[PDB]
DNA sequence: CTTGACAAAAGTGTTAAATTGTGCTATACT
DNA sequence: GCACAATTTAACACTTTTGTCAAG
């Protein structure tokens, strides 16, 4: 199996927490009318019924 | 001077003058009165334990409950630095133990931020005055200098020590919240006693409602 | 109360500015700050109980 | 209180008068010249005679007893040299004590002008040293101005000294400051970038964009130049912050530990360097040695063709063979098992 | 307004501050992007 | 509560050390003045007076 | 595996305490039958 | 490998912490604003405390258990596990000896019990505001001859190693009636409004004519 | 298991670019 | 705040080792 430089920073939802979704708000940096912190590309917010 | 011919009969210290063509004597008496943590030192390590101890006890067996009492509460100590078999000069430190980085640890956490101990910048401040100085005992500089930067050595070393019990604790600049301290560890609810060693979080466990 | 004890501090820094430089060619546009007055507010509506 | 300890003590000090400026300034050099031409005489260094005059005037032996475990050794290479000028004429003997003298004024001015130091390092609080940490770093950039100066140059002593002072104290605040280190010009960078910030700030009443606040710096200055160096300026967190509304809470506490391994991992490597074992005694002898000197599973480090090959006397050609076959007929034990099919990540 | 003390030459040109919060329609402001409240505070009242 | 008040008077006062290498008002234990007295008797040497 | 749980030694916290003492310059020794020298760091701080 | 059941408590000396310490903290400084590796003489540094990473020299030409505790030869730094970083201490040596605020501010104060002084007395002597008598040299203060263990101040000490001397302003052009170097009373006239307070040498001071 | 032929990868050496460490200026100002 | 020596780094020309292929 090749070693990809690249490995797994993901986001999975913690133990007892779970249902549907309702949101997707992504707010990339360079974006218009959004200031992200200095050393941050994009954020990504997602909400959970 | 003069060969052998102009003596002073007096005690004091001598003058030089180029101009007037004179070796003035100023009357006075060298005498040793140094201030500070050398001197207690010295006092320290030129303590007898052993006379001490067997005057005291003719000392305590005074007449007087007053005498006896102080003479009592003296040669209390006294026998500790005897029966422990330790010298008292070692109370006075040549060399700051630097405490373990891991112990002491910077490490960043999520988004990139980085974390450290306040122990570190007392570690560190410490440091900075102590070499200053050590520049200055080189180059030749003034006493004033030298007594004042040497003072806050004394100062620096015991806020790594026990940070509050001598003036306002130091801070990190900005905020009101005192550096923690080797003494603000062990000492407290919350310290390395109490919180770490009578009780602790473990593992395989849990809890829910009844 | 805040913004008054806040606003005294941008009064010593105005204090500060006018006393130097070039007492000639000066405006309050030079002689403000917004720091310790924008500071001072974002601490109190933040970390008072 | 060593705050008002060190006002006070200086404050026991008067200042000075222009004559005893320009006097002081004149003796001292008096003394400089006077050790260069002893220097002329006896054959010593500029240096050498210069220090020893402190050995007898800035004190005895407490002066060479403590600059550090080793500075230069004060029976030998000074006690000889306390002597070895101690036999000249009247003609050059003079010439030594207008260096004592000399040398000492030098210290009357540093303690005049301190009262001039400390007033100056005044305005210069929030640095992140306080006060008497912060004058201290000034006042040796007072003892830098005193032995420059030239009082022929018929300028009060002030200009020269405060610009030394300035000097001492923005190079200390460079180079301490935030708890981590900043190398000397990148700090003062920071400081160009966030005053061009609160300017524009300030005139365009709104607070500018990356871009914009590059535009105002300069030529090469992008909108990532400035949020880059940016990231660099913030300073660590303390580890000693309260997290949440109560006061039992830390916020050291809240960081795990990546640098030492888990019950689970030993358990994981360990099953791993067990099953690979006897998923190893299934091949060919010769392979199976081959294999683990290729993967560095014997002494730790790997083994090259090259090395294998002389190892059992064969090519480096075989060798590779003998690993190609190896894997794969492991291959087929594993695809059967499957005990080691895990480990996948 | 900036004057001179000595020079009697006035010179005004409005300036900037910052930012102040505005309260909502219930009455809690929004800082940092979260819905937060001031509750009120009570002492002794000045006087002798 | 007993134990409780046991401990609380467990520690006794000096007075007159004796042949004792004590001090005079040199407070400590119960348990161990006793034992110290006891062997004290033995050794013909005198015992030490205290006040708990 | 099943075996029995061995026997612990060091919690860790105590010699972390034992160290934060010694920045104290406070000389901590542990003893075992016979007023003897213990080390409870393994070849760790030996020098 | 052996039971323990006992366990002990002493004053560390200097001599001692000297042993402890791996390495002596000079440069006041974390990790480097790039590398993120630990200075070199950082209170962080490998090169004393230990590998950041098991088994690896900093440099990286010892990778491997195979060289167990060998020191490299290039960085510096002992191959070996990375967990000695939180046994392994360092030290500081100070130019001017120091002491532990603890014995200082404790309640009975055990150095000054010992030196039998006072907590407020060795509080400005340690603290270098008062100077303390050591080998008076046959000295004397108000009639008083000073012994050991007094404690003095900058004027009385500096009075009696380098003499007493009386400062007296002239208004310009006034003059001096009395010669240079020449030997003065006290209650004598100096100038018309000058009146000598001590029997001495007096000098000119900065001339205006001559 | 074995040669010879090769290209990719890992060395080894000298440079151009950049990054960082330093001394310093002079109306006066204590 | 700046001219600049000091030292580090990325830059790159190029040599040698090491994985590798078609054929014995
Ligand atoms: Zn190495």
């Amino acid at each position: 199996e090749k070693a990809r430089d690249v490995k797994d920073t993901s986001l999975r939802v913690p133990p007892g927490e779970g249902g549907i979704v309702v949101g997707r708000l992504r707010l990339r940096r360079g974006d218009p009318g959004v200031e992200l912190k200095p050393g941050v590309r994009e954020v990504v917010r997602v909400f959970v019924a | 001077a003069d060969g052998g011919k102009v003596k002073s009969e007096i005690y004091g210290r001598v003058e030089v003058d180029l101009v007037r063509n004179v070796v003035r004597v100023v009357e006075s008496y060298d005498i040793d009165a140094r201030m500070g943590a050398e001197a207690i030192q010295e006092l320290l390590k030129e303590l007898d334990l052993e006379k001490l101890e067997r005057e005291l006890l003719e000392e305590m067996k005074h007449p007087s409950r007053a005498r006896r009492a102080k003479a009592r509460k003296r040669l209390e100590v006294v026998r500790a630095f005897l029966d422990s078999g330790n010298r008292p000069e070692w109370m006075i430190l040549e060399a700051v133990p630097v405490l373990p980085p891991d112990l002491r640890p910077m490490v960043q956490v999520d988004g990139g931020r980085f974390a450290t101990s306040d122990l570190n910048d007392l570690y560190r401040r410490l440091i900075n005055r102590n070499n200053r100085l050590k520049k200055l005992l080189a180059q030749g500089a003034p006493e004033i200098i030298i007594r004042n930067e040497k003072r806050m050595l004394q100062e620096a070393v015991d806020a790594v020590i026990d940070n509050g019990r001598r003036g306002s604790p130091v801070t990190n600049p900005g905020s009101e919240r005192p550096l923690r301290s080797l003494t603000d560890i062990l000492s407290g609810k919350q310290g390395r006693f109490r919180q770490n060693l009578l009780g602790k979080r473990v593992d395989y466990s849990g809890r829910s409602v009844i | 109360d805040q913004f008054r004890v806040g606003l005294a501090r941008l009064a010593r820094g105005v204090r500060e500015r006018m006393v130097m430089g070039s007492p000639d060619t000066l405006t309050p546009a030079k002689l403000v700050n917004s720091r310790p007055l924008e500071a001072a507010l974002r601490e109190f509506f933040s970390r008072s109980q | 209180d060593p705050v008002r300890q060190y006002l006070h003590e200086i404050g026991q000090v008067p200042l000075l008068t222009l004559e005893e400026e320009i006097d002081l300034a004149r003796k001292v050099e008096e003394g400089m010249e006077a050790i260069k031409k002893l220097s002329e005489a006896t054959g010593l260094d500029q240096e050498l005679i210069r220090e020893v005059v402190r050995a007898k005037i800035l004190g005895t032996a407490r002066i060479q007893k403590i600059p550090g475990l080793k500075e230069k050794p004060d029976p030998k290479t000074v006690e000889e040299v306390d002597g070895k000028l101690k036999s000249l004429p009247k003609e050059l003997k003079r010439y030594l004590h207008i260096a004592r003298e000399g040398e000492a004024a030098r210290q009357h001015l540093i303690e005049a002008n301190l009262r001039l130091v400390v007033s100056i390092a005044k305005k210069y609080t929030g640095r992140g040293l306080s006060f008497l940490d912060l004058i201290q770093e000034g006042n040796q950039g007072l003892i830098r101005a005193v032995e420059k100066f030239e009082y022929k140059r018929r300028f009060k002593f002030s200009t020269y000294a405060t610009w030394w002072i300035r000097q001492a104290i923005n190079r200390a605040i460079a180079d301490q400051a935030r708890t981590i280190r900043i190398p000397v010009h990148m700090v003062e960078t920071i400081n160009k970038l966030s005053r061009t910030a609160r300017q524009l700030q300030q005139e365009l009443g709104r607070e500018p964009s990356y871009e914009e606040i590059a535009e105002a710096m300069g030529p090469g200055w992008d909108a990532k130049r400035v949020e880059e160096t940016l990231k660099i300026a913030q300073e660590p967190v303390s580890l000693e912050t309260p997290i949440g509304d109560e006061k039992d809470s830390f916020y050291g506490d809240f960081i795990p530990d990546e640098n030492l391994p888990s019950p689970v991992e030993a358990a994981a490597q360990s099953l791993l360097s067990e099953e690979l074992e006897k998923a190893l005694s299934k091949l060919s002898e010769r392979e199976a040695m081959v294999l683990k000197l290729r993967k560095g599973l014997i002494d730790g480090r790997e083994h090259t063709l090259e090395e294998v090959g002389a190892y059992f006397g064969v090519t480096r050609e075989r060798i590779r063979q003998i690993e190609n076959k190896a894997l794969r007929k492991l291959k087929y034990h594993e695809s059967r098992t499957r005990k080691l099919r895990d480990f996948l990540e | 307004q900036l004057i001179h003390k000595d020079t009697g030459l006035i010179k005004e040109d409005e300036v900037f501050l910052g930012h102040l919060p505005l309260m909502t329609e219930d009455g809690s402001f929004i800082i940092n992007g979260a819905d937060r409240v001031i509750v009120s505070q009570i002492h002794r009242s000045p006087g002798v | 509560i007993e134990i409780v008040v046991r401990q609380m008077l467990k520690y006794v006062e000096v007075t007159d050390p004796g042949d004792s290498r004590l001090l005079e008002g040199q407070v400590l234990e119960k348990w161990d003045v006793e034992a110290l007295n006891e062997r004290l008797i033995a050794e013909g040497k005198v015992p030490v007076a205290w006040k708990p | 595996k099943g075996e029995d749980v061995p026997e612990p030694s060091v919690p860790e916290s105590f010699r972390v305490l034992v160290k934060e003492l010694q920045a104290l310059a406070l000389d901590v020794q542990t003893l075992d039958e016979k007023d003897n020298p213990v080390d409870i760091f393994e070849g760790l701080a030996s020098k | 490998k052996k039971e323990v059941r006992k366990v002990r408590i002493a004053l560390a000396s200097p001599e001692k912490i000297r042993s402890w310490s791996y390495g002596e903290v000079e440069k006041p400084e974390t990790i480097n604003y790039r590398t993120l590796k630990p200075e070199r003489d950082g209170l962080f540094d490998e090169r004393i405390f230990g590998p950041i990473k098991d088994y690896e020299c900093a440099c990286g030409k010892y990778k491997r258990q195979r060289f167990e505790g060998k020191v490299c030869e290039r960085c510096g730094v002992e191959v070996t596990r990375s967990i000695v970083r939180r046994y392994r201490m360092g030290h500081i040596e100070l130019a001017t000896p120091a002491a532990h605020i603890w014995f200082v501010k404790d309640v009975p104060s055990k150095i000054g019990t010992l030196l039998d002084l006072s907590a407020t007395e060795l509080e400005q002597v340690l603290y270098f505001n008062k100077y303390i008598v050591l080998d008076p040299k046959g000295a004397v203060l108000d009639g008083v001859p000073v012994e050991k263990r007094q404690l003095l101040t900058d004027e009385e000490y500096r009075e009696l190693r380098y003499g007493k001397q009386e400062t007296y302003p002239l208004p310009a052009g006034v003059d001096a009636l009395v010669k240079d170097g020449e030997e003065v009373v006290k209650g004598q006239e100096l100038a018309p409004g000058v009146v000598s307070r001590m029997d001495g040498v007096a000098l000119y001071r900065f001339p205006r004519r001559v």
